[PDB]
C-alpha cells in the first residue's frame, strides 16, 4: 500500500495547479482520500476529504473555494486543485489514505511541495570556502546562492571515508535563496586529496562542482 | 471547531529515559491519533485510536487517556525516536491537528567547532564578498554570534542558519554569513567572527586578516 504524488511546482500568484495522488496495492475505491497541507513546516492544516467510490466531498470551510477534490477511478487516482494561488498557499500537500472509523490516516504520501512567487528560475552560484590556525582537522565548505526555487543537493567527494558533513538549510534573502554546507575531514587527508562539492540545482537542470583548494 | 493543545512544545531526553507527552481537547472527544514525522519525511501513523499501536512501532510506545486529556508515552527513549509527534482528533468536523511534540535527544554539552572563511577571490571578481562562520557540532542548541571589524561591531547584513539535531552524535550545528559587497570589504582589514555558547563564558573567536 503506497501513494505517490506529483513532484514540486512552481507557479506564479492567481494561476492554479492540480496535485495528483496515485493509490496502489489496495481496493482505491474502498478507502477515503485525505488531504492535508504543512505551511514551512510547522502545524498540520486539513484540507478535505473524498469519497473514491461515490464521489462525494467534505471540505473544510477554511478551503472551501480554494481547493477542489476529483478522483479517478479509472485510474486509481485523487486528485486536488488549488486555485488564486498566494504565497500563503506555499507549502507541503500531503494525500493521506483514511484508513477508517477509528483508524486514523494509514497512510501518506511523499508529499509535494508548491511554490507561489514572482522569482523567475535561476541556477546557483557555487563559492568555496577553504582555510587562509593549524589543529587537528580541519573543516571546508561550499556556499550556494542565488538559487530559485529550493531545494538543492550538495555531496562531498574526498579521499577519506570519514565526513562530518552539516547541510544548513536554506535561507531567503534578496528573493533568492542561499545554501552552506560543510565538512570536517583529517588534517592528514587534505589538501593531500582531492575535495569536491557537488552542488545538484534540478529545478534549472545544473549541477556545479567545486574542488577545493588551499590559500 | 475543536482546537488540540499540545504539551510541551519541545522537549529533550536521554537514552533509557521515560517520556510522556500530553495531548488537551478544547472540549471532550472520545480517541486521537498520533503521528511520527522525521525531518525531509512524510507522517507516518503511529498511535491509533489511543491506545491501538500500528505495525512495525516498537512496544516502547503507549497511548492513552480519554475525554480531553490525552497522552502519548515512551518506557526507554532511543536515538530512534528522535521527532516530532501531532496528535490528531476527528470528533467535529473539521478534524484538528496540535502544534506538535518536537521530541530531541539529550546528550552532553559540547563546544562549537568554529571555523572562518573569507570571501573567495571567485565571488570577489563577481561583484561581491561573503565572509563564512561555520558553528559546528555543539550542544544545546542555544546560541549567539556577533561579527567585529577591526573591533567595531557589526548587526544585520548577517544571516544565520541552524541544522536539525545531527542523527550520528546528536549535536547540532549553525552558519553564519555576513554578505557585502566588494568594495564595503575592500575598506577594512580585520574581520572577526565571535561565538558565546552555554558551555564557557569566554567566547570562542576566529579571524583572519585580507593580507
Ligand atoms: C464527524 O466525524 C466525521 C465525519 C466524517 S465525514 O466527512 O463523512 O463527515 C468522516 C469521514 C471520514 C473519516 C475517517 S476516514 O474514512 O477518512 O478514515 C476516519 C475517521 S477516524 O478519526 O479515523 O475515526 C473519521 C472520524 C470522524 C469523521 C470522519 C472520519
Amino acid at each position: 500500500f503506497q501513494l505517490l504524488e506529483s513532484g514540486p511546482e512552481l507557479v506564479k500568484p492567481g494561476a492554479s495547479v492540480k496535485i495528483s495522488c496515485k493509490a496502489s496495492g489496495y481496493s482505491f475505491t474502498d478507502y477515503n482520500m485525505n488531504w492535508v497541507k504543512q505551511s514551512n513546516g510547522k502545524s498540520l492544516e486539513w484540507i478535505g476529504v473524498i469519497n473514491p467510490n461515490s464521489g462525494t466531498t467534505n471540505y473544510n470551510q477554511k478551503f472551501k473555494d480554494k481547493a477542489t477534490l476529483t478522483v479517478d477511478q479509472s485510474s486509481s487516482t485523487a486528485y486536488m486543485q488549488l486555485n488564486s494561488l498566494t504565497s500563503e498557499d506555499s507549502a507541503v500537500y500531503y494525500c493521506a489514505r483514511g484508513g477508517g472509523f477509528r483508524r486514523g490516516f494509514d497512510s501518506w504520501g511523499q508529499g509535494t511541495t508548491v511554490t507561489v512567487s514572482s522569482a523567475k528560475t535561476t541556477p546557483p552560484s557555487v563559492y568555496p570556502l577553504a582555510p587562509v590556525a593549524q589543529t587537528n582537522s580541519v573543516t571546508l565548505g561550499c556556499l550556494v546562492k542565488g538559487y530559485f526555487p529550493e531545494p538543492v543537493t550538495v555531496t562531498w567527494n574526498s579521499g577519506s571515508l570519514s565526513s562530518g558533513v552539516h547541510t544548513f538549510p536554506a535561507v531567503l534573502q534578496s528573493d533568492l535563496y542561499t545554501l552552506s554546507s560543510s565538512v570536517t575531514v583529517p588534517s592528514s587527508t587534505w589538501p593531500s586529496q582531492s575535495v569536491t562539492c557537488n552542488v545538484a540545482h534540478p529545478a534549472s537542470s545544473t549541477a556545479v562542482d567545486k574542488k577545493i583548494e588551499p590559500n | 471547531q475543536l482546537v488540540l493543545t499540545q504539551s510541551p512544545a519541545i522537549m529533550s531526553a536521554s537514552p533509557g529515559e521515560k517520556v510522556t507527552m500530553t495531548c488537551s481537547a478544547s472540549s471532550s472527544v472520545s480517541y486521537v491519533h498520533w503521528y511520527q514525522q522525521k525531518s525531509g519525511t512524510s507522517p507516518k501513523r503511529w498511535i491509533y485510536d489511543t491506545s491501538k499501536l500500528a505495525s512495525g512501532v516498537p512496544a516502547r510506545f503507549s497511548g492513552s487517556g480519554s475525554g480531553t486529556s490525552y497522552s502519548l508515552t515512551i518506557s526507554s527513549m532511543e536515538a530512534e525516536d528522535a521527532a516530532t509527534y501531532y496528535c490528531h482528533q476527528w470528533r467535529t468536523n473539521p478534524p484538528t491537528f496540535g502544534a506538535g511534540t518536537k521530541l530531541e535527544i539529550k546528550r552532553a554539552d559540547a563546544a562549537p567547532t568554529v571555523s572562518i572563511f573569507p570571501p573567495s577571490s571567485e565571488q570577489l571578481t563577481s561583484g561581491g564578498a561573503s565572509v563564512v562562520c561555520f558553528l559546528n557540532n555543539f550542544y544545546p542548541k542555544d546560541i549567539n554570534v556577533k561579527w567585529k571589524i577591526d573591533g567595531s561591531e557589526r548587526q544585520n547584513g548577517v544571516l544565520n542558519s541552524w541544522t536539525d539535531q545531527d542523527s550520528k552524535d546528536s549535536t547540532y550545528s549553525m552558519s553564519s554569513t555576513l554578505t557585502l559587497t566588494k568594495d564595503e570589504y575592500e575598506r577594512h582589514n580585520s574581520y572577526t567572527c565571535e561565538a558565546t555558547h552555554k558551555t564557557s563564558t569566554s567566547p570562542i573567536v576566529k579571524s583572519f586578516n585580507r593580507n
